[PDB]
């Protein structure tokens, strides 16, 4: 039985334009464990992206955190792109600073 | 107490690409403290918390060797399951196990765990009596029979009631951590205008640990207001967690809504509302 | 310290 990832994209701290912060993409509740995750800035893959080591939950689904340091501005658009065997197409989730 | 020591094990076959990926991760009180991963630069047991650096080289060597033995054993299991389920040699498959003990404040075992999954689905589990097995399907019935013959339940019970408990005691002493770690959430309400004289009230809880938490909105008091937006609890990335719950309310009525935050770190439940300006 | 697993 295969489970599609849940995805949240959000900042570590409340966003303030011009202030350094961390952008996270949390992927969880998926199975099997192989997964591809990119953080994007204005449609371009951010290269300095790190991720936590792979873990799993009591319901046997995996989860991990991808994250990068960034400095939000008014106009920069950020997103997370996820691919997994359960997805026909890569799933894109946009960052909304209020969420 | 109460405290727990648990191991989460993963073996993932990847035919055509080499031997299975094998991992063991240990948790004291839901905090990772040791990790083995066959895919690491050097496959060996590593401390994952500073207090574990105390353990000497013989510990690391012995646990690494067990991991290597376990790894070999799961390679065999992956093939066995292929036979049980009549699956092809070409597919990728996953075995997961959770093993460990939860002990009560009196230092006695509350529950022992030995639970297996195959491809993300329950396969077999040691019952609470620590004497009998629950097989999830006919394949697991084969395993159940083998283990009944080998007295596996009795071997595990000795591990869970004895060894596991004893190591937990040592690990707690290492960490100097007999009181559970907690960080209380800090909460606040944000205000977001919406079209046609409506308002989003979003109640945030930040910087809390562990992850377990409840947020509610109330009308006046005693309101279990149903249609909240809510996000799953999520890691902040610095070791703490975040969550929020929102309601949409009429402009000018924000002062009648109350957010409540329930968390084990708090001397008592937080109550808060939108603070105009 | 983790348990030594038996074969399935």
């Amino acid at each position: 039985i295969q489970r599609t990832p849940k995805i949240q994209v959000y900042s570590r701290h409340p966003a303030e334009n011009g202030k350094s912060n961390f952008l996270n993409c949390y992927v969880s509740g998926f199975h099997p464990s192989d997964i591809e995750v990119d953080l994007l800035k204005n449609g371009e893959r951010i290269e300095k992206v790190e991720h936590s080591d792979l873990s799993f939950s009591k319901d046997w689904s995996f989860y991990l955190l991808y994250y990068t340091e960034f400095t939000p501005t008014e106009k920069d658009e950020y997103a997370c792109r996820v691919n997994h065997v359960t997805l026909s197409q890569p799933k894109i989730v946009k960052w909304d600073r209020d969420m | 107490g109460p405290h727990s020591l648990r191991y989460f094990v993963t073996a993932v076959s990847r035919p055509g690409l080499g031997e299975p990926r094998y991992m063991e991760v240990g948790y004291v009180d839901d905090t990772e403290f040791v990790r083995f991963d066959s895919d690491a630069e050097n496959p060996r047991y590593e401390p994952r918390a500073r207090w574990m650096e105390q353990e000497g080289p013989e510990y690391w060597e012995r646990e690494t060797q067990k991991a290597k033995g376990n790894e070999q054993s799961f390679r065999v299991d992956l093939r066995t399951l292929l036979g049980y389920y009549n699956q092809s040699k070409g597919g990728s498959h996953t075995i997961q196990v959770i093993s460990g003990c939860e002990v009560g404040s009196d230092g006695r075992l509350l529950r022992g765990y030995q639970q297996y999954a195959y491809d993300g689905r329950d396969y077999i589990a040691l019952n609470e009596d620590l004497k009998t097995w629950t097989a999830a399907d006919m394949a697991a019935l084969i395993t159940k029979h083998k283990w009944e013959q080998a007295g596996e339940a009795e071997r595990l019970r000795a591990y869970l009631e004895g060894t596991c408990v004893e190591w937990l005691r040592r690990y707690l002493k290492n960490g100097n951590a007999t009181l559970l770690r907690t960080d209380s959430p800090k909460a606040h309400v944000t205000h977001h205008s919406r079209p046609e004289d409506k308002v989003t009230l979003r109640c945030w809880a930040l910087g809390f640990y562990p992850a377990d938490i409840t947020l509610t909105w109330q009308l006046n008091g005693e309101e279990l207001i149903q249609d909240m937006e809510l996000v799953e609890t999520r890691p902040a990335g610095d070791g703490t967690f975040q969550k929020w719950a929102s309601v949409v309310v009429p402009l000018g009525k924000e002062q009648y809504y109350t957010c409540h935050v329930y968390h084990q770190g708090l001397p008592e439940p937080l109550t808060l509302r939108w603070e105009p300006c | 310290a983790i348990v030594n697993y038996a074969n399935l």
